[PDB]
């Protein structure tokens, strides 16, 4: 019972970690895309 | 639907024993898989399993089917 409650609490911990880490990858994906865009925008500003 | 109430008790008990056996053996299995992943820790960076067993839908549905019958048959005998 201790191990089951404890490993279910840990499954909660790790599942929360996986959601948040999927969201890390999503935020990092968006940050990479936006920063690449901002490089493109700086290029557009320079050309203009 | 057509069998007697008591025969249904017996069949329901057998089905519940099957579900409980699945749960117990899967818990032992999860112990084993936790240990094998942990020993080969570098191999698996993410250890989640999130096992949605298919019969959980059947199990919850049958369980609702039980409580319905037991409450209902009790009501029918009492109200008479």
């Amino acid at each position: 019972s201790s191990t089951n409650q404890h490993i279910i609490r840990l499954e909660s911990l790790q599942a929360e970690i996986k959601m948040l880490s999927d969201r890390k990858r999503e935020l990092e994906h968006r940050l990479s895309a936006t920063l690449e865009e901002n490089d493109l925008l700086q290029g557009t500003v320079e050309e203009l | 639907m057509h069998v007697a109430y008591e025969e249904f008790e017996k069949v329901m008990v057998a089905c519940f024993e099957v579900f409980q056996t699945w749960d117990d053996e899967y818990e032992k299995l999860q112990v084993l898989l936790r240990d094998i992943v942990k020993r080969k820790r570098e191999e698996n960076l993410k250890m989640v399993w999130r096992i949605n067993p298919a019969h959980r839908k059947l199990q919850a549905r049958l369980d609702q089917m039980r409580k319905f019958r037991r409450q209902h048959e009790q009501l029918r005998a009492v109200i008479v």
